[PDB]
């Protein structure tokens, strides 16, 4: 029973560490997606403003 | 007659009308010098740069200073040439603005001194050097893990307070002492109080006498901030071409040059591009960077600090800047607080020159072995923190023992650092660095204490320090 | 015939187009037929773009415009102290005329790089968090940035009030604020006696856009008069974002080409030109100084916008106020993680420099472990001590409205916190402990306070250790 | 091409097959020409008359009382953005759509058809039969549940799922792999002859998979396989 | 006189506008009094829009412009082998003039549907990974795509070097590259003896945008001269991203409305027109071939960007170089999962297939 | 409505309430009409004179010696984007906010004002 309890605690620790690493990787990819979206939004806004200015 | 006439004033943009058949060329400098005739006028002393030919004998220009007080009908004088700045020995130890007028209180340059235009085509293909060769800086970390190429561009990164200014001063001192060259500092968009602090730091370090400083403050119009880098580049080019020596060129921040160009383009009314930058971003960056090359006579190599907006390395300005870089130097606060200056990160720093075809087989092998040892030491950090030093195998203990000494040996005592510690400092050739690191890797000095390798220089000096410690 | 006289062609949205005015200067001040004033900004080939500095309802097409021949300027002098004026220098408090005898232009060159001296004199705001973690020196300009209702105006009022016993002159500029809030702020300053050395410049939201545009330049023009005389001036800008919006409106109505977020190309130049006039003059220039505290208002904590990025790049430091921290009860809600002062260290006295190092590390260590506090025991050897120390540190930095603290008392309380004398005091009693400790120091610790004031350094260690122990003997835990 | 097809549809009353290789290029060329004609740009730089022009082209491709035209059109999606105006406006003109995804292609699943984005008006109980409709709806439901479980699987793994969810994932993997097929045209790439599968065989195979008859086979045996018996043959050849 | 002589009205950012030139034709070359060449782009009712192919600082309003009577052309011939020239064909290495006799237009129609043949001949690059996994045939268009500093140039240099013993003519086009890198590339090509069959066309980053825009067309026009004589040509475009950026700059200087990522509408047509000229000719037309290896630089490995997707939809396959594999010492860092050759397989020899 | 309330504030010295059902529609109508007048567009299509018009409307609602006008204004936030320029310029004039929640109404609590979301200066 004591051996089983020790193994259970170690397994839970390892599983939580792996989950944290997976979450960090997901954040890493989401950051690149966010940067692309930000650049696209700025480009669209400035293009619309300039087109509206040129229409006059 | 070549006398213009102001017809439109809209902020920093001024339109000038000339006689038919006498328009100034693009990038020519125009002078406005008006003395007030009566109480309803203000004295004007302003310089303009030609940007476009609008037709009907009208020229659109951008001002290098404040346009307040201008009156339609004021006469404009065409100088017949772009902005010209003094060059030669007279510029050493002085501080200049974008127009080349001295800013310090030491007097003005005589009017008969030689002056060169700041606008110039890049050196021709046939005039470039055919071989790549290394610039020996005398700093062990740079000479070993991130070599500098003569004529190349190096990007400098790091947080505040890590020692970038001290590293710049040490580079200037070493180059001037050993290679006989000089340095030029270009403060693009620099804060005035920080510029004064930098000037005093150069003054009290004794290195001001071998460098020329050019400042463009943030309170200047966008046109002025765009052209200051060209002034510094022209001052460096004079020494490259006329005396055939190797010159350092430091740019405070090239991102501010990029944003000044964007602001100027927006003022001129061009349609923006990409994430809002000017359509001519790549062309302007290339025109600036292609003049920093190595020729048959001499070379100019540049150390540039780059700001990354919003931490996005895919932003157009950082991307077009990185397209030209040949090496990268990263400074880490952890090494600074650990006490190992110059605190250059041995793993984050990268260089294109670190290849066996350039630095040689033994240099490349030693550098790769050192990098592998540091990587293993970094990997072992969590294990040694948790499982304990005893749990590490014999190989792990040996690699930790070697890696600590290797890491401490990367530190060096700087000449300009004597004002902080009193230690004279040293200059280490690349061959000595390679030999010392190879000897350390072989275990020849495993018995010496680890703290004897700190701030040492050559490999004999660590033996002397160990003997002094007993 | 049209050398000094003009005729209006178009009127609308506070912008007028005039024919003639051949000899008018760029930025000159002009007068309309009905007495409303104007400023000439756009000098075109056949017309002049004039921005109207008042109610434009009375101006019609065909009206006559006369030029004054004077560049835009404001009155300066000691007579402005204790009075509320508009950006044109006209009093609005109703207390009568202002007896100024000289003027200087609103647009003037900044001091050169060789006219300045390194910042070395502290500016005591009276707030423990600012004076400890984000120090401000004389001649430095520091940005205060945050969302709506986070306490920026409270910080400005407190730091203005704290300058009573110091040879400091304060100028408060309100751009686009409600007139009721300005009236209440002026009443508070009068109540606390700060009006004896303070000048208030106001341009409310109902005022025309050019007044909001010109107010900060009037503020620096008024400050520079005292600056070049050898005195020290503090200038506070309540909103630069509203200045940027007003300037964008003026530029768009004049049909200048737009840039990002419709702002003009020279929007960065405007703020840089304004903020570079604050400096610490060298001894050859008289030794005067001017310090600036611009304010920027963000939307939902978005500091990635254009104007916030420009102002962050211009200034020497930032102070971030967090809405969630304010809601959580941490006030004045200064986020020490993001706040930074590039001049820090040189802008502190010796004792504060000695004591702030441990405080910074303790707060930094606590902030990262705060997310794990709710799960109880993680590592009772070190982490539990870190959590308690951080909680006590957070409790110490809290402060109430309109109660500035002298620097010596701040130094003493921070020393007591960092040396572990508060480790046994319960968290809920830290505020009362500090409040009673100040009274105890007033009653019995006069020698320590006098030594700190005279020498700017910590007293003998054993003396204040014994004083703190003696105070703790009397304190009762509730 | 449409005029040539219309002649056969109308004047001879014959059944016509019409293939258009990329109808997006027509809109792209219109966008290129539009700026020089003097028209002001639309939202993403397209022509203002995008919808009108595309409708005028598409409405002529129809079946009438005199003859029938069935048309298969490939539509390019720029930068994989399905919200782009040109792909978005052309959706309303189609009776059946097939949506290809780069993620499925990178997973090695060909023809990489998205099983949930693809729609057709013919999927009705009175057109294809009750059994076909039920099987298709059950397959779509299982795939939707598997898509929902993606975040949990990605972060916490398969260990925290319940017994019902584990079986859902188990069968969804097999269903997803079985939708792939080996083409006759693709033989030049891989050297595999390819297969032709009747509708009833497909329905029976998916019905058997949904019933758990093949839960014991490895999931790799379902790739590019054709009929359901070939799954058993591949599994046997793999050593199961 | 006036029908062949013009007068400049406006100058700015490499764009000029001229009055007169009544008989000028669309796409014709024009010459300024300064000696700088230009291209007639727009023929309006009262003025002609001219794109300046060189330094525009010497051109001022009121300068004279004269016709040349020739549509955009570059010199071609065997005398151009071993030389380094600009997109206009002017020698740059400084070894003297080029004694060519013939010229070819910049814009030419691509071979028709019935003028082509299926690719059946291997192109041996000498790289094990490419020759084994992603075979390239003569007449194929193969895209090389990757991030910054992933070995794209080294692959092309090795491929050019490997053609020494094969009847292949190589053309290297550098668009927007640093001059020092081009100098070193020329030096190593000379060292390995590749200059006996190589033509180098260069347009560095300091050059004005029109030259960068025109360089690939000059390269392909030079290649077509050998292609239509029955020979085999290999053309390398060192960066199509630089050309796309230069064309975007040129279009926005003309105030044309941009699309996504500020690129113009005809950005796809720009690359398609260039890449459709590489083909394997049928036996009736001599059996010559032209092989193209365009380069595209990605940002953070994003293959879904606009320009990469535009180029992928044109070529017959792509080779993907991965940054992390390159950093981990795997060189060349070819990603086998994303790399594919549509035309390949039929090009490989029987021994390599097995 | 404001000029009807101002009479009672000034001529009689009363304290009055002014209710505005959607203050966002004022700015929306201004933006709709600004384009046809020939004005250049602002950041996201609004009028360049947004802040000036909003301030000129709001600054007339003040407390004076004779009396006072206090205004309760219902605000619509499009797509719950508080960074939109019209809500951003409107919020700068508010002194307090009252938030109503359907959760409290379902529990039988009236007037169902959210105790934590509502804040006051
Ligand atoms: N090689 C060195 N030897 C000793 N001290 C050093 C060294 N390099 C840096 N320092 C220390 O670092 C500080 C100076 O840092 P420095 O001004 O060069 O950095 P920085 O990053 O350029 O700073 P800032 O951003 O404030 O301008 C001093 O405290 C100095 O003692
Ligand atoms: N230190 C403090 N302790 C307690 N309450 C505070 C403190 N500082 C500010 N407050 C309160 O916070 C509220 C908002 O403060 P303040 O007026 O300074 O905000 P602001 O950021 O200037 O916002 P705004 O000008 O947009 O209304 C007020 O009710 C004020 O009393
Ligand atoms: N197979 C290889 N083995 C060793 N080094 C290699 C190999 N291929 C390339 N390199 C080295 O990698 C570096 C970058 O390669 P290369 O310049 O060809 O890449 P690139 O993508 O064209 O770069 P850039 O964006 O700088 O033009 C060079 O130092 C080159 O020598
Ligand atoms: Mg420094
Ligand atoms: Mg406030
Ligand atoms: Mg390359």
């Amino acid at each position: 029973l004591l051996d089983a309890k020790a193994s259970e605690h170690a397994a839970r620790m390892t599983a939580m560490k792996n989950a944290t690493d997976n979450a960090n990787e997901l954040i890493r990819t989401l950051t690149l997606s966010y940067n692309r979206a930000r650049q696209a939004a700025i480009t669209q806004e400035i293009t619309e403003i300039v087109a509206g200015a040129n229409a006059l | 007659m070549t006398r213009g006439r102001v017809i439109q004033v809209m902020g920093p943009v001024v339109d000038v009308k000339f006689e038919n058949g006498h328009l100034p060329a693009i990038y020519n400098a125009l002078k406005i010098q008006h003395k007030a005739r009566n109480e309803n006028e203000v004295d004007i002393d302003l310089t303009l740069e030609v940007a476009l030919h609008l037709g009907d004998d009208t020229v659109r220009t951008i001002a290098m200073a404040s346009t307040d007080g201008l009156i339609r009908g004021m006469e404009v004088i065409d100088t017949g040439a772009p902005i010209s700045v003094p060059v030669g020995e007279v510029t050493l130890g002085r501080v200049f603005n974008v127009l080349g007028e001295p800013i310090d209180l030491e007097g003005d340059i005589p009017a008969d001194a030689r002056r060169d235009p700041i606008h110039r085509p890049a050196p021709k293909f046939e005039e470039l050097a055919t071989e790549v060769e290394i610039l020996e800086t005398g700093i062990k970390v740079v000479d070993l893990l991130a070599p500098y190429i003569k004529g190349g561009k190096i990007g400098l990164f790091g947080g505040a307070g890590v020692g970038k200014t001290v590293l710049i001063q040490e580079l200037i001192h070493n180059i001037a002492q050993e290679h006989g060259g000089i340095s030029v500092f270009a403060g693009v968009g620099e804060r005035t109080r920080e510029g004064n602090d930098l000037y005093h730091e150069m003054k009290d370090s004794g290195v001001i006498s071998k460098t020329a400083m050019v400042f463009g403050q943030m309170n200047e119009p966008p046109g002025a901030r765009m052209r200051v880098a060209l002034t510094g580049l022209t001052m460096a080019e004079y020494f490259r071409d006329e005396q055939g020596q190797d010159v350092l060129l430091f740019i405070d921040n090239i991102f501010r040059f990029t944003q000044a160009g964007s602001e100027v383009s927006a003022l001129l009314g061009r349609m923006p591009s990409a994430v809002g930058y000017q359509p001519t971003l790549a062309t302007e960056m290339g025109q600036l960077q292609e003049r920093i090359t190595s020729t048959a006579k001499g070379s100019i190599t540049s150390i540039q600090a780059i700001y990354v907006p919003a931490d996005d390395y895919t932003d157009p300005a950082p991307a077009t800047t990185f397209s030209h870089l040949d090496a990268t130097t990263n400074l880490e606060r952890k090494l600074a607080e650990m006490g190992i200056y110059p605190a250059v990160d041995p793993l984050a720093s990268t260089s294109r020159a670190l290849a066996p075809e350039i630095v040689g087989e033994e240099h490349y092998q030693v550098a790769r072995k050192v990098q592998q040892t540091l990587q293993r030491y970094k990997e072992l950090q969590d294990i040694i923190a948790i499982l304990g030093m005893d749990e590490l195998s014999d190989e792990d203990k040996l690699v930790v023992h070697r890696a600590r000494r290797i890491q401490f040996f990367l530190s060096q005592n700087f000449h300009v650092a004597e004002q902080f510690t009193g230690q004279p400092g040293s200059y280490v050739p690349v061959k000595e660095t390679v030999r010392g690191f190879k000897e350390i890797l072989e275990g020849k000095y495993d018995h010496l204490p680890e703290d004897a390798f700190r701030l040492v220089g050559r490999i004999e000096e660590v033996v002397e320090k160990a003997k002094a410690m007993g | 015939q049209v050398s000094d006289v003009g005729t209006v062609i178009q009127v609308g949205d506070g912008i007028a187009r005039a024919h003639g005015l051949d000899n008018v200067m760029s930025g000159e001040l002009v007068e309309f037929a009905n007495g409303v004033m104007g400023m000439a900004l756009n000098l075109e080939e056949n017309n002049v773009g004039i921005v109207i500095l008042g109610p434009y309802t009375g101006i019609k097409e065909g009206d006559e415009v006369r030029r004054t021949g004077r560049i835009m300027e404001v009155p300066v002098g000691e007579a402005l102290i204790g009075r509320v004026v508009n950006p044109l220098g006209q009093p609005v408090d109703g207390l009568g005329p202002v007896e100024t005898t000289e003027t200087r232009p609103i647009e003037s060159p900044a001091p050169g790089v060789m006219d300045r001296r390194s910042v070395h004199e502290p500016l005591q705001t009276g707030i423990k968090a600012i004076d400890a973690l984000v120090p401000i020196g004389r001649g430095q300009r520091e940005l205060i940035i945050g969302d709506r209702q986070t306490g920026k105006t409270s910080v400005a009022i407190d730091t203005i009030i704290n300058q009573k016993d110091q040879n400091m002159i304060s100028i408060y500029v309100a751009i686009g604020q409600k007139e009721s809030t300005v009236r209440t702020v002026v009443e508070t300053l009068r109540k606390h006696g700060a009006l004896d050395y303070t000048i208030v410049v106001t341009a409310s939201a109902s005022q025309p856009a050019p007044l909001l545009f010109l107010a900060p330049y009037a503020g620096v023009a008024m400050g520079e008069y005292f600056m070049y005389k050898g005195k020290h001036v503090l200038v506070v800008y309540d909103d630069l974002s509203k200045q940027a919006a007003a300037y964008r409106e003026l530029s768009l109505l004049l049909r200048r080409p737009p840039g990002r977020e419709a702002y003009p190309g020279d929007i960065f130049y405007l703020h840089s030109r304004l903020l570079e006039r604050a400096a610490k003059l060298s001894d050859a220039k008289g030794g005067g100084s001017l310090t600036a505290l611009p304010f920027v208002e963000t939307q939902a904590g978005d500091i990635s916008a254009y104007i916030p990025t420009n102002v962050i790049s211009i200034t020497d430091g930032q102070i971030f106020l967090q809405s969630d921290l304010f809601f959580s009860g941490v006030r004045p809600a200064i986020n020490a993680g993001l706040s930074v002062s590039r001049v820090g260290g040189a802008a502190q006295i010796k004792a504060m420099k000695k004591v702030a190092g441990t405080l910074r590390l303790d707060l930094a260590a606590y902030r990262e472990l705060e997310a794990f506090a709710q799960f109880g025991s993680d590592l009772d050897k070190a982490t539990q001590a870190k959590l308690a120390r951080g909680a006590r540190t957070v409790e110490v930095l809290k402060q109430d409205l309109h109660q500035p603290i002298p620097v010596e008392k701040q130094v003493l309380i921070i020393y007591a916190l960092t040396r572990g004398f508060l480790d046994d005091i319960p968290v809920e009693d830290v505020r009362r402990f500090e409040k009673e400790f100040y009274l105890f120091l007033d009653q019995n610790g006069q020698h320590l306070l006098e030594h700190i004031r005279t020498t700017k350094d910590l007293p003998n260690e054993d003396d204040l250790n014994k004083a703190i122990e003696a105070f703790k003997k009397t304190f009762v835990v509730s | 091409g449409l005029t040539m097809a219309e002649y056969f549809r109308d004047e001879q009353g014959q059944d016509v097959l019409l293939f258009i290789d990329n109808i997006f290029r027509f809109t792209q060329a219109g966008s290129e020409v539009s700026a020089l004609l003097g028209r002001m740009p639309s939202a993403v730089g397209y022509q203002p008359t995008l919808a009108t022009e595309m409708g005028q082209l598409q409405e002529r491709i129809t079946s009438t009382a005199k003859g029938s035209i069935t048309s298969i059109q490939a539509i390019y999606v720029p930068a994989d953005d399905y919200t782009d105006p040109a792909p978005a406006t052309t959706f309303s003109h189609l009776d059946a759509t097939t949506n290809l995804e780069r993620k499925l292609a990178e997973m090695g699943i060909y023809p990489a058809v998205d099983p949930l984005a693809s729609t057709s008006r013919a999927l009705a109980p009175e057109i294809v039969g009750e059994e076909h409709y039920q099987v298709a709806r059950k397959v779509q439901q299982t795939l939707q549940r598997y898509k929902e479980l993606q975040d949990i699987i990605a972060i916490l793994g398969m260990d925290e799922l319940s017994d019902e969810d584990k079986l859902v994932v188990h069968r969804a993997r097999r269903i997803q792999f079985f939708l792939s097929q080996n083409f006759h045209v693709a033989e030049q790439f891989t050297g595999q002859p390819g297969s032709y599968v009747p509708v009833k065989e497909t329905v029976r195979g998916f019905k058997e998979i949904l019933e758990g008859k093949y839960d014991h086979l490895p999931e790799d045996a379902f790739r590019l396989v054709g009929r359901i018996e070939e799954v058993v043959e591949k599994a046997k050849a793999m050593g199961v």
